[PDB]
């Protein structure tokens, strides 16, 4: 019912980031939901003597007919001053990404029930543009914590904390951890079981509320206990040809960045001469027993991998075709912290860049998940492509940080 | 008396850690200092400013200024100091409309609001930081001070804080009469509508009405501007628009400066004059920039501007935009880089046209920049129209489908269809997915002396085939891309090749079709005659047959 005091990092004005051009049919959806924001004291108008802006458009979330409104924060979160003054920081829970079933909910709606300092309100305006800019951009700024501010659910964690009180109490074993607008509600629970907790969670919120949400009632599954790796394999053959032990080679020599004790002497020495590519050639004793014991080493873990929490998480992905994708997530080259592999690219199967969005989305929960924050990418595709399209494929309330890749990589061929 | 509702005060800061300006006044002549004082008097008379004590420690200097063929003086007040210390805004107007954006109108007034302005009051908070002073004759007493009470002509903020307070008194008129369109530009209110023109007069009246509950009144005797509409270099008609006229120079000679001036022409022109090329004129101005240099017109230039002279002849004319009907936009290879589009709704009726350069950079492919050019004219189309447009693309479906299931990096173009105008953009060459058969395989290799950038290139094969070739100005890098060159020129239809060469795999594993390097097009030009090429990739020094072969003899 007070607000707590907010300011930017030292040095720092507001933002003043650009907005991007919006369709015809997300500038209405994004005019009816402000009008209806301003009507119940959320939002309000602003004048010229406002300069900042940050970015709005509209998402409809996974399996909902309904348009959210999303504010792209990143600048300003950029800017806000950190939060540590009542606590340091609140230890990312490693028992989440262990349960058998983990169930994200939307809870942003909760922001709106606190106001925002009003000193810092003006940080948080934004713009409704127009079609051909005919009319002038509806100004608005924020008179509540708004969704997607990094700031919002540190500002409302005590109120959450009071919130899911006696539900933690009634479910000790119940692991909940909150990022940005995303509640993680992880149980062992056979799923029926499971379900009913969320949705004896839900009810929590609700009476909560009413002392409508319109996205409490949806809920993402996930099962991050089935969550699978990707080891180094190398093919097991009866016939080697020229071409075959070329690659192999190949691949051990990346390997060898990565694990020690990696030798590829006795396979080249199969290659001695000057051969034809499609050659088949006789695996020696010796040579079959380097590959064997480069089998070895490869199914051991990486030596010297460590999460440090004061370094950024990298994430590369690699297209391979067919609708696959591979990725890697590290904080040092050659030292993966997680990898892994999709084929099941929902609904896009004549579409690469809502494939790789897809990805994109995917990779980023199970960042928040296993460290409790997003990794920047680096992505396989064209700045310019990738802005023109990413915003109509995007279904999450959080936006990680991306670059891009121009010069194909060798590591493809070396995940495929 | 009739009530009027003031208008809203916008309030306004100086920037962070900044005081008012503290400018001297300059000495004024006799006759300029006489002439403020009665321009100044009759702006006190009109609540504009008002006179200050001794207290206020601020000022901007004030100039008098002879209007032309005029016995008459102009004030001038000089607010580039605190222009300086004055706050940043949200300006408006950044974004202007494209006219292919605008829709048919049977009518358009234009209302003169220049005397609302001066209902707009400056912040008070804010006034003293306005002052100014008028000299005294012979500086014999105190010079007269004053400041602004309302928005100063030339104070940063005064069109921004107009532009949001007209936009205010407007909303509920243009909410509740959602049959006209209303925009403000300058000191005038252009409404238009497609309603009979006794009903659009009528609205016209309401609308003054309207502003009257401000006290804002606009002239009786009906403005002299009347379509067509000279605006931000365009010529608007009730249902139809152009640039105003474009007109290329006749010239002996050309100077750095008249060729930015044509190309700044031709490029305002290809928004509506169809295929308008300005790459071998723009080739002319590569890297150097004193403006009166002259520069000799390349036989291709000269070409070049004679084809925009032609397209330039006479006028073409855009359309408007029909919101119930489907964009189209199609889109043709011009040569060079060079791509030229047309968005339409109607066949033969352009909305407007436009053109893409390919981006600078060491190898590109046709495709590639097509897909550039779509990704342009969507953004462009989002911007002006809120919608993509449907394409017409001059590449075959399945030559895409090629493209994009076996390119390495993500891709997508929206809802498109071939037409069949040449040159139609395909893939030169596709290298092999796996080993081929009965084919020779070429192990290649290249090594220079980074001091003498002496070098050798070559390949040694399972045939026995075998050259190197002593090169001279080369580096390690280049060497492997000329051992690439000498086995694709040496081999069969058919042939296997195996580098070592990162570089040089992703470079042709980037699929270029024409580069700034001879060399890669050298390359390019034997790819395209090849049946099948597989290129094998190896690691340097791992002790593998052919590659320790070769590099042996490269390297000696
Ligand atoms: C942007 C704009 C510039 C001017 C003009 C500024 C100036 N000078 C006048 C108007 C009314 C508008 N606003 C809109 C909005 C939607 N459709 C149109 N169509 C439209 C406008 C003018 C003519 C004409 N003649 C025909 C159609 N105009
Ligand atoms: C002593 O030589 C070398 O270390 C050597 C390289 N580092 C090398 C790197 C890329 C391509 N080709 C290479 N070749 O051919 C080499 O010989
Ligand atoms: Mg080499
Ligand atoms: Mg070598």
């Amino acid at each position: 019912i007070e607000t707590v005091p907010v300011k930017l990092k030292p040095g720092m004005d507001g933002p003043k980031v650009k907005q991007w051009p919006l369709t015809e049919e997300k500038i209405k959806a994004l005019v009816e939901i402000c009008t209806e924001m301003e009507k119940e004291g959320k939002i309000s108008k602003i004048g010229p003597e406002n300069p900042y802006n940050t970015p709005v458009f509209a998402i409809k979330k996974k399996d909902s007919t309904k348009w959210r409104k999303l504010v792209d924060f990143r600048e300003l979160n950029k800017r806000t001053q950190d939060f540590w003054e009542v606590q340091l920081g609140i230890p990312h829970p490693a028992g989440l990404k262990k349960k058998k079933s983990v169930t994200v909910l939307d809870v942003g709606d909760a922001y709106f029930s606190v106001p925002l300092d009003e000193d810092f309100r003006k940080y948080t305006a934004f713009t409704i543009p127009s079609i051909n800019n005919e009319t002038p951009g509806i100004r608005y700024q924020y008179n509540v914590l708004p969704q997607g501010w990094k700031g919002s659910p540190a500002i409302f964690q005590s109120s959450m904390t009071k919130i899911l009180e006696p539900f933690k109490k009634q479910n000790p074993d119940i692991v909940i951890y909150q990022y940005m607008d995303d509640l993680y509600v992880g149980s062992d629970l056979e799923i029926g079981q499971h379900r009913t907790k969320i949705e004896e969670l839900r009810q929590h919120l609700l009476r909560w509320g009413l002392t409508e949400p319109p996205f409490l009632w949806m809920g993402y599954e996930l099962h991050p206990d089935k969550w699978t790796v990707q080891p180094i394999v190398l093919p097991e053959k009866d016939s080697w040809t020229v071409n075959d032990i070329q690659k192999l080679v190949g691949k051990l020599n990346w390997a060898s960045q990565i694990y020690p004790g990696i030798k590829v002497r006795q396979l080249s020495k199969l290659l001695r001469g000057t051969k034809a590519l499609t050659e088949v050639i006789p695996l020696t004793e010796e040579a079959e027993l380097e590959l064997a014991e480069n089998r070895e080493i490869l199914k051991e873990p990486v030596h010297g991998v460590y999460y440090d929490p004061s370094k950024d998480l990298i994430a590369e992905i690699q297209k391979q075709g067919q609708g696959q994708w591979t990725y890697q997530i590290y904080q040092e080259p050659f030292k993966n912290l997680k990898t892994g592999k999709y084929a099941r690219m929902r609904g896009a199967h004549t579409n690469d860049v809502k494939q790789l969005t897809e990805a994109v989305q995917k990779i980023t929960t199970e960042s928040i998940v296993i460290w409790g924050k997003t990794p920047k990418f680096k992505l396989p595709i064209q700045k310019e492509t990738w802005e023109t399209w990413w915003t109509e494929y995007w279904q999450a309330t959080w936006i990680p940080e991306w670059e891009f890749v121009n010069t194909p990589p060798l590591v493809k061929l070396w995940y495929q | 008396m009739v009530p009027i509702s003031p208008i809203e005060t916008v309030p306004v800061k100086l920037k962070p850690g900044m005081d008012g300006p503290k400018v001297k006044q300059w000495p004024l002549t006799e006759e300029k200092i006489k002439a403020l004082v009665e321009i100044c008097t009759e702006m006190e008379k009109e609540g504009k400013i008002s006179k200050i004590g001794p207290e206020n420690p601020y000022n901007t200097p004030v100039f008098a200024i002879k209007k032309k063929d005029s016995t008459k003086w102009r004030k001038l007040v000089d607010f580039r100091e605190l222009n300086k210390r004055t706050q940043d805004f949200w300006e408006v107007q950044l974004g202007i409309p494209h006219p292919a954006g605008l829709k048919k109108k049977k009518s358009v007034t234009v209302l003169d609001v220049g005397d609302a302005y001066f209902s707009v009051p400056l912040d008070e908070d804010f006034r003293k930081y306005t002052a100014f002073t008028i000299p005294s004759i012979n500086n014999e007493t105190p010079g007269i001070r004053y400041q602004y009470n309302v928005l100063p002509q030339g104070w940063k903020g005064s069109p921004a804080i107009f532009q949001s307070s007209m936009t205010k008194i407007l909303e509920p008129f243009k909410k509740q009469n959602p049959d006209i369109v209303i925009y403000q530009y300058m000191d005038d209110l252009y409404v238009g509508s497609d309603l009979e023109i006794g009903q659009h007069r009528t609205k016209i009246e309401e609308l003054r009405q309207h502003l009257l509950r401000w006290g804002l009144t606009t002239p009786d005797k009906k403005h002299q501007k009347e379509p067509p509409f000279l605006w931000m270099g365009y010529e608007l008609h009730p249902d139809k628009w152009t640039v105003q006229p474009i007109v290329l120079p006749e010239k002996d000679s050309w100077t750095v400066n008249d060729i930015q001036k044509l190309v700044g022409k031709l490029n305002w022109a290809s928004q509506i004059y169809p295929g308008i090329k300005v790459r071998q004129l723009s080739k002319l101005l590569r890297g150097t920039k004193a403006l009166t240099e002259v520069i000799p017109l390349t036989e291709e230039a000269e070409l070049e501007l004679a084809e925009n002279r032609e397209i330039l002849k006479e006028p073409v004319h855009g359309v408007y935009y029909d919101p119930s009907k489907d964009l189209i936009a199609e889109i043709q290879k011009q040569g060079q880089g060079q791509w030229t589009y047309q968005i339409y709704q109607e066949p033969f009726k352009n909305l407007k046209t436009g053109k893409y350069a390919r981006m600078r950079g060491a190898h590109t492919n046709d495709v590639k920049q097509l897909t550039e050019a779509v990704q342009k004219i969507t953004t462009e189309s989002i911007v002006i129209w809120g919608k993509t447009p449907k394409f017409k693309l001059p590449i075959q479906k399945e030559t895409w489908e090629t493209w994009w299931t076996e390119y390495w990096q993500a891709t997508w173009i929206p809802e498109w269809e071939f037409v069949n105008t040449p040159p139609l953009v395909k893939l030169w060459y596709q290298l092999e997915k796996e080993p081929i058969v009965g084919a020779e395989t070429f192990y290649v290799d290249g090594a220079a002396n980074r001091e003498t950038k002496l070098g050798k290139a070559g390949y040694v094969t399972n045939k026995g085939r075998q050259k190197v070739v002593p090169l001279t100005n080369t580096t390690n890098q280049k060497t492997e891309l000329q051992a690439i060159y000498l086995a694709l020129q040496d081999s069969g239809l058919e042939v296997n090749i195996v580098t070592d060469s990162q570089y040089a795999l992703g470079i042709i594993q980037a699929q270029p079709d024409k580069s700034e390097s001879e060399l890669v097009n050298q390359i390019i030009e034997q790819l395209i005659k090849k049946e099948k090429v597989y290129l094998a990739w190896v690691p340097a020094h791992k002790g593998i047959g052919g590659n320790e072969q070769v590099d042996k003899l490269v390297s000696a």
